[PDB]
């Protein structure tokens, strides 16, 4: 491993605190090593502390959430992370074929279909449902059908928003790229 | 007293010690609304009071959008107030409007703008309306550890003169009796 | 020739007109056919009485045209009409493999790279020159980079006024789907 992999402290000092727990040389026994590691997490990453609950409650019944932006880096990285920690069950929209390359590019390890989905939005077999029903909800704010259709092509965000509606997801996470208000006006009419 | 000649508003000043060095915030005491032309003239006044400390000033206008990313009347208000101070002092370093942090810290704004004419951290700040100012000013004094300040600085007023706060300690007395002493030292503008 | 094709008044009637010419049976001949075949145009479409001005204006010195929407029928229909009338010289915004398969699906005649220029939105080799005047001119108005170059990837309108601007083109013709006021915005800003 690289010089300043953050994981050493958490990989290293447990298996040093274990093995003096077997050669009887410890002083002052640990009970359990589950709370070792979440305040050496702590130390790592400056927000275990604050946001412990959340992520206690949140490990008890993973949901599915929607990631409409699943081609930037950053957010493969995250669903590596959220898949290791086993917290939620990710899915991706974008080119499977840019997502694999850069699978590959980053060597990350989680692999599609088996820790996530992935979603093409050039192409999917709910299209028609998927528009006709952005159709029926936005007929009357001005929306075409054939803007109904070029919104279901070309805008992720609508996208996710229209399988959460219909109960394919629980929750969606986007916004990572341009403007707030855009996905904010998107989110606020569906 | 009245106004000094030239000026037709006056403006307070508070001094604070941040991380990125000792930083002025105006207005925050005078002015509950001010528009484009009492911005520009507090901004010249503000330039010229941080000129007396021996400091070569560096102002920015903040906002919540960010270089245009908004159009609400208070970015447009800021628009106008920079093309009129750009208009009036040639020779001052000046740019927004911008976001906080973007006139803070150098590589953030060299990210989203790597043409701006605004170099390192800028030490004056300038808000669109009262609250903004007061809401930020006190937050960052408590914040910002120390809990040390000097002001608030009165400019616009034809003879030196200041007006405290009840808290005011003595230490603080005592700094702006001698920049009042100061102001005073050379024939009053 | 299908019943209801319109060119068939022009195609016939000159013909016929000639032959009697040829054979003396005419009785009030005709000076030049050109004003025959005008009149006749202006019976069939009823706005070239009002347009010959424009029409035979612009057929002295023809300039350069982008069509950003380059996947419309009507723009290809439009293409074709305006090639065979020599009135411009078109240019198109798009993906090459639909704009082809479209031709031959419609039967069209105009030959890409012969007849019109196609400039592939997805990859362009101008794509960073640009995606930095984009910036250069909107950076004042909240567009950062990465809109830009996102912008410059998915708006052809926004590719077409920069291509009108640098001067590689002379006109611009938008905005035959989606809302008129973004069009007219986009072209407003530039």
């Amino acid at each position: 491993p690289k010089p300043f992999d953050p994981r050493l402290i958490v990989k290293i000092a447990p298996a040093v605190a274990k093995a003096a727990m077997e050669s009887g040389v410890a002083t002052r026994p640990i009970a359990d090593f589950d709370v070792y590691i979440d305040k050496l997490t702590e130390f790592v990453y400056k927000t275990n502390l604050f946001m412990k609950p959340i992520f206690s409650q949140a490990r008890k019944a993973p949901k599915r959430v929607v990631l409409p932006e699943g081609e930037e880096a950053r957010v493969l990285h995250a669903t590596q992370e959220l898949v290791t920690l086993g917290l939620a069950k990710p899915i991706l929209i974008g080119r499977p074929n840019v997502i694999e390359m850069r699978i590959q590019k980053l060597g990350l390890q989680i692999k599609a279909g088996v820790d996530f989905e992935i979603v093409n939005n050039e192409s999917d077999p709910r299209f028609k449902e998927y528009w006709t029903e952005y159709f029926q909800i936005m007929k009357r704010r001005g929306v075409t059908q054939e803007q109904a259709q070029r919104a279901l092509i070309s805008n992720p965000t609508v996208i996710g928003a229209i399988m959460v509606q219909r109960g394919e997801a629980d929750a969606m996470i986007c916004g990572t790229v341009g403007d707030y208000h855009e996905h904010f006006s998107v989110v606020k009419n569906v | 007293f009245g106004y000094r000649d030239g000026v037709h508003t006056a403006g307070a000043m508070n001094a604070l010690l941040l991380p990125s060095g000792n930083t002025f915030i105006a207005d925050t005491y005078v002015n509950d609304e001010p528009d484009a032309e009492e911005l520009a003239e507090i901004t010249l006044m503000a330039a010229e009071t941080v000129r007396r400390f021996g400091i070569e000033p560096r102002v920015a206008l903040l906002s919540h959008s960010n270089f245009g990313s908004s159009d609400c009347p208070s970015s447009s208000k800021m628009r106008q107030a920079l093309e009129l101070v750009r208009e009036r002092a040639p020779e001052l370093m000046i740019d927004g409007e911008m976001h906080g942090d973007a006139a803070l810290v150098e590589a953030i704004r060299n990210d989203r703008m790597p043409d701006s004419s605004l170099k390192g951290s800028a030490n004056i700040l300038v808000m669109p309306n009262m609250e903004a100012a007061r809401i930020s000013y006190n937050l960052l004094r408590v914040s910002s550890s120390e809990g040390v300040t000097v002001g608030p600085v009165l400019m616009g007023v034809a003879k030196p003169v200041h007006v405290l706060t009840p808290i005011a300690s003595v230490r603080r007395i005592v700094n702006m009796v001698a920049l009042a002493v100061v102001e005073a030292q050379t024939q009053p503008l």
